């Protein structure tokens, strides 16, 4: 009463942007759902409007759906896979084994779209040629994220880079991170053959290009966005259908309860301590 | 009426109970016979529901299904005419009867050392005028070289 | 080396059906990433493969992708934003935030459409009809899950669940239980303007539709698969875009720490125990 | 500066009864902090307190001390510490790895002791002797949770059990659900 009448202000305790739910009709940032649906923005157009405010261009939601596309899933043996199938096979729930996949998301598993964008944006943004940045790479002992492929080293090129690279070619209106990214591949394919740029540092450079070149968003913006881990984002909304697809695997295969061998395990204990 | 065959080279088996290795044994004796395909067709075990479990025909993997029941393996196994038993003393009673139940199996080998002799008199009479022959409880089993073997006869390769 | 030359057999641990990795090029159930791209499939085609490996027709993968979009945020209110937008202040990274904020879904909050899906398969399976099926859920004091919201109701629909429907009519070749559903609609409307069908109902019916009528399944592969709980799966999928939203706009508006009120809490402790 | 004059009424929408913390003490369910530490509660009774709301007897703090104690780890071969050691070998924080460690805590993993005491306590709530309990178990096909061990059958007993049993039997005042388990 005392609030509808206007005798009492109480500071909300809480900040959105993305989504309003209050109305008569859900609103994507701005734009209502029926908008959102009339002008054929799909999820790419949907992810847009919910992580960056932003109706982004059309080019730019189908680039973000092949990047889903690509990161969809990397098969079993990698680690968040290898979680989510054990707490399948444990009987646990969808959300259960999801989410036990995607807690190994990080620095070492995952995380390699993120860094190599980092990589390349600060290599970039500051005046260095890519020989320089190569060399500047090898002298500090880092290696650069997203450059090196286990199999595909020249004239069998990674075919999912292949395919973002011509998307982004023909579609993108400038890419400079890219060109400097090439240039680096190009250096490296030099030293070795199959040090080419992956599928993570193609995403992080492109997307990176993305952002500071479709027209929608500042440089600080883009700087933002990319700090605090909107590739992360897109890494794991991606691979979280890939996650959702190996326990619906192992639920179908009926697979049991799941121990390691003993023989894999290296037992090494204390004596008396 | 029983027959004067019931092992053949293109036998086809169940296994009552949960016996991973016997039936193992089972199918590296059939690919070392050379048979087509493995004489072990699927398994039954009331404590798990159906699914398949692994197996080596050979150096590759083939997938034997495991039964809740035994009318679904009765069901979708036609082919079958032989139930190898593992249960244990106290259940070796029933699951005998309910597979004499069907009309397919003519042969079914009795592992389980301990039934008491009266049990064993119901089998016999109920086999006798069924027609299914019994190699009896307590025993290994029975080997025909080349056609089938029964559980652990004859040790492993 | 013994592998190589065959010397050996061990057992494998595991088994996968969705993604192959091990080869030249990634396929997705049996399907080349090339082979997906070329032919214009879209996150729909993607998860179609991932989660049943089965080739769906395009109006299958057009509704798999407005499902995910009309789920993918529903405003802070609801708990799983709610906690993601907690762990997000705590200063969590975007998966620990994510996670948190997914870990709320279940009976509650998001599993209305696998329920409603599970109920009304088992009613039109079932010889009942809707006006029977009604009043047996009456007797059980059981709410029709899928049936009801609060702010929409007869005379000013939900959109969503409009443009859903809207796909459904005019793209499915055959919706049983989506007329099913309709029809206790109308019963539970005229008993009660607020007892319309939800989005989650609506997906839910329309899932099961899409799954037995798009031709790519059996009647046992689609009650499999409705059973182990794809629906959840659609439902996480596309809400795990709107958490990542929220996890990112509250990094962005620098939101601090979250305490809740002391005056919000009712403490009722033991006297001295 | 309303609430402070008594001008507002707001309802409470969420309630709390294991812990107060808003006055000059910590309070765990009706017992200050200094009241739990000088008689001398542990782990157990701080349980029991913010668990229960109860004022446990020592022998049974001590019980779930010792329960805590056994059931502490099992190897890294269950699924849980696997799922631990790979995201903790992933480069993640203590948080999250626990965290995908106890995410596979459930019905096949983890969820023996819940299951062994729930299937008891139905069988023994129901008059059936352990004869009939067993058979009734039998017949519809489903192991009895709480029995089973792939070694220590006879005359090698498991020892975490040995010695649970054996602080049950010499402090416990009465154990009815324990005799009708050691009869199955
Ligand atoms: C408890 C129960 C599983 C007994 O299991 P079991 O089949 O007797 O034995 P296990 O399942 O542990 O495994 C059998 C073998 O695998 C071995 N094994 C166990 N873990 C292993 C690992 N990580 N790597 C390699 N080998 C392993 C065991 O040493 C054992 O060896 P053996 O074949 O030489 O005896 C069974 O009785 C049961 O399910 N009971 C229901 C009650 C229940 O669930 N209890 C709670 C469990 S604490
Ligand atoms: C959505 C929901 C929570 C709103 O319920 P609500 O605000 O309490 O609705 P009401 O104010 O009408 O109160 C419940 C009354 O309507 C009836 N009712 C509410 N939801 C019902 C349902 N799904 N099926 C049948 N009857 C329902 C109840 O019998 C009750 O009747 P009464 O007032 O004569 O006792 C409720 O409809 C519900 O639980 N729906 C099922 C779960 C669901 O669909 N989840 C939401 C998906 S987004
Ligand atoms: C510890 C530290 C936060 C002191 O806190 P503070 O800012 O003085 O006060 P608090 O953060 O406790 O909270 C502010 C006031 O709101 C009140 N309050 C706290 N939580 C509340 C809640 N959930 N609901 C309502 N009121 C609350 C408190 O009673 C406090 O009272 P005050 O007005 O007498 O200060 C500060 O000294 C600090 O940051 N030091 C660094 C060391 C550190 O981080 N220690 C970790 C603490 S375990």
């Amino acid at each position: 009463w005392a609030r509808e009448l206007g005798l009492i202000r109480k500071p909300a305790s809480f900040m959105t942007s993305i989504c309003d739910e209050r109305g008569q009709e859900l609103i994507y940032a701005g734009m209502p759902i029926t908008e959102v649906f009339k002008e054929e923005m799909g999820i790419g157009g949907v992810l847009g409007l919910l992580w960056f405010q932003k109706r982004l261009p059309k080019y730019s939601c189908q680039f973000i759906e092949m990047c889903l596309m690509v990161t969809a899933d990397h098969g079993p043996a990698v680690s968040g896979a290898h979680n989510t199938i054990i707490c399948a096979r444990a009987g646990k729930d969808l959300v259960s084994s999801l989410t036990s996949g995607l807690l190994t998301i990080g620095d070492r598993f995952g995380g390699a779209l993120d860094a190599a964008a980092k990589m390349f944006s600060k290599a970039f943004d500051s005046g260095i040629i890519p020989m320089e940045f190569v060399n500047k790479m090898k002298k500090e002992g880092k290696l650069i994220m997203g450059i090196g492929h286990r199999v595909k080293s020249i004239n069998n090129p990674d075919m999912r880079v292949q395919i973002l690279k011509d998307y982004v070619r023909q579609h993108f209106p400038a890419t400079p991170l890219l060109d400097y990214a090439l240039e680096v591949e190009k250096i490296t394919t030099s030293k070795k053959p199959n040090l080419i740029l992956n599928v993570a540092g193609l995403i992080g450079v492109a997307f990176v290009d993305m952002l500071r070149n479709c027209g929608s968003f500042t440089r600080e913006e883009a700087d933002e966005y990319i700090d605090i881990g909107a590739l992360n984002g897109i890494f794991v909304l991606g691979r979280s259908m890939g996650f959702i697809g190996h326990y619906l695997d192992q639920k179908r295969l009926k697979q049991g309860l799941y121990r390691h061998p003993w023989d894999d395990i290296s037992y090494v204990l204390p004596e008396h301590m | 009426g029983k027959s004067t065959t019931l092992f053949s080279r293109h036998t086809k088996a169940i296994v009552w109970g949960m016996q991973t290795r016997a039936v193992q044994g089972m199918l590296d004796f059939d690919y070392v016979c050379s048979r087509d395909e493995p004489s072990v067709a699927a398994m039954v075990y009331p404590f798990t529901g159906d699914h398949k479990q692994k197996f080596y025909w050979g150096h590759k993997e083939i997938l034997i299904p495991v039964f809740k029941n035994m009318a679904d393996a009765m069901r979708k196994h036609p082919e079958v005419d032989v139930l190898i038993n593992f249960a244990s003393l106290r259940s070796a009673y029933d699951s005998t009867m309910e597979t004499m139940n069907y009309a397919q199996i003519r042969t079914i080998a009795i592992i389980a050392e301990g039934i008491p002799e009266a049990l064993t008199r119901k089998l016999i009479k109920k086999a006798d005028q069924k027609g299914v022959t019994i190699i009896g409880p307590a025993t290994v089993g029975g080997i025909k070289p080349g056609c089938f073997k029964i559980g652990n006869t004859g040790g492993m390769l």
